[PDB]
RNA sequence: GCGAGAGACCGAUAGCGAACAAGUACAGUGAUGGAAAGAUGAAAAGAACUUUGAAAAGAGAGUGAAAAAGUACGUGAAAUUGUUGAAAGGGAAGGGCUUGAGAUCAGACUUGGUAUUUUGCAUGCUGCGGUUUACCGGGCCAG
RNA sequence: GCCUAGACCGAGGACUGCGGUUUUUACCUAGGAUGUUGGCAUAAUGAUCUUAAGUCGCCCGUCUUGAAACACGGACCAAGGAGUCUAACGUCUAUGCGAGUGUUUGGGUGUAAAACCCGUACGCGUAAUGAAAGUGAACGAAGGUGGGGGCCCAUUAGGGUGCACCAUCGACCGAUCCUGAUGUGUUCGGAUGGAUUUGAGUAAGAGCAUAGCUGUUGGGACCCGAAAGAUGGUGAACUAUGCCUG
RNA sequence: GGCGAAAGACUAAUCGAACCAUCUAGUAGCUGGUUCCUGCCGAAGUUUCCCUCAGGAUAGCAGAAGCUCGUAUCAGUUUUAU
RNA sequence: UUGCUUAAUUGAACGUGGACAAUUGAAUGAAGAGCUUUUAGUGGGCCAUUUUUGGUAAGCAGAACUGGCGAUGCGGGAUGA
RNA sequence: AGCGUGCUACUUAUACUUCACCGUGAUUGCUGUUUUGACGCUUUCACGAGUAGGCAGGCGUGGAGGUCAGUGACGAAGCCUUUGCUGUAAAGCUGGGUCGAACGGCCUCUAGUGCAGAUCUUGGUGGUAGUAGCAAAUAUUCAAAUGAGAACUUUGAAGACUGA
């Protein structure tokens, strides 16, 4: 067999200096807070939800609202979401306290999270009541019927 | 596809190393590989090439050639460099005093040089007293005086020697070598 | 060594380097020097001119000892002088006392005159000398003594 | 021919034709021609005895380190064949490339580090496997 | 000039560079991928084998302009099976010594076919040329001219010296042809001077020895293959013919 | 050589010259075969001579070893002039 | 310089010395130029365009130039040197 | 979906462009940091068809000199095998099974050294294939015995034939 030689060093060289400085994410124009979204993947696929805040994790903060849909406050990915043209005035909804660590991983649900869900749902519902059939629209699931062509549909 | 104007993957056709496996010859190549690479003197690159040459391309240089080279105008005190064997010549009537650097000296050649107050150094000692080959004079032996060259390019009206085993009146002298026996070529 | 021959490299290739068309055969062209005047004439004429025919007279029972006469030139004549006394001889030699060089006892027949001598008298003993060799020897003050 | 000593020789289709009852068996009127054929085991200890069978044999048993050594004898290849298992199969089969399915194999929770508890050693607690959630960091596959 | 949609790839591995912003001995998109998140580690992933499907795929070797051929060999398997050795050589390479070189026919010695030691001859080389008798290589710094690596002096250039080698003109030796001095066993000698002649020559030696690949010749000569020829013997138990006896 | 009322018949399944052994591994310009891998380069069927025409030698084409040098002066090309 | 040549101091050939430098005297290109040794296989060829001879013609016979096949796969011509 | 003609888009070669990796050739640099590899390391660019043929580097087999104070009866060599791994390959190494006595690596040396073919040699084994076939010579049958077993042996009875 071919024996190893003294000159076959095992030292691991350091990597070169990388010039990949990350630059902030660009969202689509259709993703404006208060816009109603359709979730395309996950457990809640087909659910219509309300977009509240753009988190720093490059994700979107979204509510059902829970009392309407059963979808709680959670993050979603922009690329797994169809942004419709319907909008809800969310100027009266305080989404300031929600950040990345709010969703940090620590069934039994946190009391603070449930209270925040209720507090957000209050203002969200009070605004939703203004537009007729919006509450009925949210609670219904989206699906593709026979003959719907998404390349022709307006959302 | 490419239209090749020349032949592809052609080696240079020059020796890049000695065919020999002499360990001491390889130390001279090591020493003169460094000098040729690191000095930028033309003498160093010439010596490095000569160390690669085969035996017939390093003919012996007689002690008479060195005598004739030392007799050039202003060359009486130059360091004679011979990449090969320096041999004796009994035909010389006198030999001057000079420093000769050579791969090998015969017993006779070394004797005469020292007997006349000269110095016989090797090529490694040369790199000490002349790392750039200052004040040197490279001498080469006669290549076409070899016996095998007598028969090269033999043909009609060429004047080269036939490849023959025996020499005499009965050995390729009649027809084609004599106009009384047909023709002469 | 058989292992460095090309026979070991030709293994696996059909013709062993002899070609498929030519088909290495027993003796195409004949044996030895066959056809030297018929179908090998183009080779003998080109490379061995003078091969065919007779030149000169025969010599029945040629004894090569008669023609023994090795040559020595004048540029090599001082090598026959004893090595240890060469330098002493080259300095003190005169017409009253010059070194004697017996070329015959060293195995030479004729002294030829190529080269130049040291400007030193010598007494050369030879069976034969050339005209120019003896002129050069007397020119340095020497002489040639013919022996048998 | 007689008697010795050797080898970078051959190793049972080789080396003499002949490692063996080989110039033998055998062929040809004859002159002549001319093979094949080595190896159980350390030792026959070569299978006593019972049973089925007309017997050969078989099944038990026994000897043996081994019967996957039984004289049809060391090992026991391939062609070819049997049984079992798997699989495919409309006038061949076989191959390459690509993926699927089934089978097989491989691999980082690394010789992972951090405090931890008990199990275990000759020993006067010390090298160190053991355990589970913590913390840090890693591997691989993806967004 | 600006906006915008998608696909493939991420080689390299401290720094060094060119630029840009300079708010700066700082930072950057500027000499090649990083950041973050999830899952898995009884598996996601990869490979191989068998098989299905899609697509392509004629049976190899051979001679041949041309083979899948309705050209030839090949049922299958194992084992054996074909450029070898030698004498003498050419080129090239390696090694030793080098105007020399080669111990090994032989002797001495021995730890006995070894190893070690010795030397005369001899071979090849160092001189050629002529059929031969024979003769036998410096006018010169071993010549001149044009190049010529390298070295020296310069300071781009340039100058000097210029080995090998190339082209060329000469000189020297031998042969052939011519000329024909002093002389003489009066027919010998051959100085000197020449010639669109010639040599495998000189012109500061390069060889010898061993080994190796390759090529050559002779050998069985890469392996197998005739129809033939010769030498010495064996057969008329078949058959042909004659005879003897049935 | 024999023998032949003759067919080139027969002479031990052998006859337009038996069989046996040897010379002998006879010679073959002709047929068949010629055994591992990868890398790099890579042809010719043309010239002249040969009782040469299924073969050789020769030149050409190819490889290998290189050697002297380092852009010198070279080219399956154009232009100009002739 | 010469022994050649001219009536000759004329020439012819080879030179000494002096001047003319990067447009040193067209373009384009140059995996560089030159030189040598040694040896293999080959010496049955065939096809296409164009020119062309014999022949009624031929997948016929014989030439010229080039390119191919042989020695070569791959995409197209269904198939095909 | 023919013929003549025009246009637009589209399809896809081992071709071209960019990138990766392999090799070859050239090329940059490397000893006062050459440092236990300079026959090495390293930078860059271009290139890669191939019979006959040439050359180079390697793989494998029998034996030889040296070395591994190498492996091995606690199992060498051999053989079988979706146990795999390594190499472009020649091949090498390994898991399991079988087996029973020697064998390998590395540096060199050496050769009777590598097979698919030669109507190859010797040996063995198939398909064909339970197939062709076992059909001339008139002709057999019953019983008993023997025997494990009787178309086929023996004996008896019969029927036949050879027909001097």
């Amino acid at each position: 067999q071919v024996a190893p030689k003294w000159y076959q060093s095992e030292d691991v060289p350091a990597p070169k200096q990388t010039r990949k400085t990350a630059r902030p994410q660009k969202l689509r124009a259709s993703l404006v807070p208060g816009t109603v979204l359709i979730l395309l993947a996950g457990r809640f696929r087909g659910k219509r939800v309300v977009y509240l805040k753009n988190l720093e994790d490059n994700t979107l903060l979204v509510s059902g609202p829970f009392k309407v849909n059963g979808v709680p406050l959670r993050r979603v990915n922009a690329r797994y979401v169809i942004a419709t043209s319907t909008k809800v005035n969310v100027s009266g909804v305080d989404v300031s306290k929600f950040n990345v660590e709010y969703f940090a991983r620590e069934k039994e649900i946190k009391a603070e999270r449930v209270a925040d869900q209720k507090s957000v749902d209050a203002a969200l519902l009070s605004e939703i009541k203004k537009t007729p059939l919006l509450k009925q629209y949210l609670a219904a699931s989206f699906s593709l019927k026979n003959g719907d062509r998404p390349h022709l549909l307006k959302f | 596809g490419r239209d090749h104007t020349s032949k592809q993957h052609v080696r240079s056709g020059h020796r890049t190393a000695p065919k020999s496996d002499n360990v001491y010859l390889q130390l001279l190549v090591k020493l003169y590989s460094f000098l040729a690479r690191r000095t930028d003197a033309p003498f160093n690159k010439v010596i490095l090439k000569s160390l690669f040459l085969s035996k017939i391309n390093r003919p012996p240089v007689s002690v008479s050639r060195i005598s004739r080279a030392l007799k050039q105008k202003g060359a009486a005190e130059k360091t004679i460099v011979v990449v090969g064997t320096v041999t004796d010549d009994n035909r010389l009537l006198e030999f001057p005093k000079a420093t000769i650097a050579a791969l090998r000296f015969t017993a006779g050649a070394k004797d005469r040089i020292l007997k006349n107050g000269g110095e016989a150094i090797t090529l490694d000692q040369l790199a000490l007293r002349a790392p750039k080959g200052q004040n040197t004079l490279i001498v080469r032996g006669p290549r076409n005086s070899r016996e095998a060259v007598r028969h090269f390019g033999f043909g009609p009206h060429k004047g080269k020697a036939p490849r023959i085993l025996s020499k005499g009146r009965k050995f390729e002298r009649a027809r084609g070598r004599r106009r009384s026996r047909g023709f002469k070529v | 060594p058989t292992r460095l021959t090309k026979t070991r490299k030709h293994r696996g290739n059909v013709s062993a380097g002899k070609g498929r068309i030519g088909k290495h055969r027993k003796h195409p062209g004949g044996r030895g020097k066959a056809g030297g005047q018929h179908h090998h004439r183009t080779n003998l004429d080109k490379y061995h001119p003078g091969y065919f025919g007779k030149v000169g007279m025969r010599y029945f029972h040629k004894q090569q000892n008669h023609f023994w006469r090795p040559e020595i030139n004048l540029d090599k004549l001082w090598t026959l002088v004893d090595s240890e006394k060469k330098d002493e001889y080259l300095s003190k030699s005169s017409a009253s006392a010059a070194p004697v060089i017996d070329t015959l006892a060293h195995g030479y027949g004729k002294v030829l005159g190529k080269g130049r001598l040291p400007e030193v008298p010598v007494i050369v003993k030879a069976r034969f000398v050339s005209k120019l060799a003896e002129e050069k020897i007397r020119a340095v003050g020497g002489v040639v003594e013919l022996v048998a």
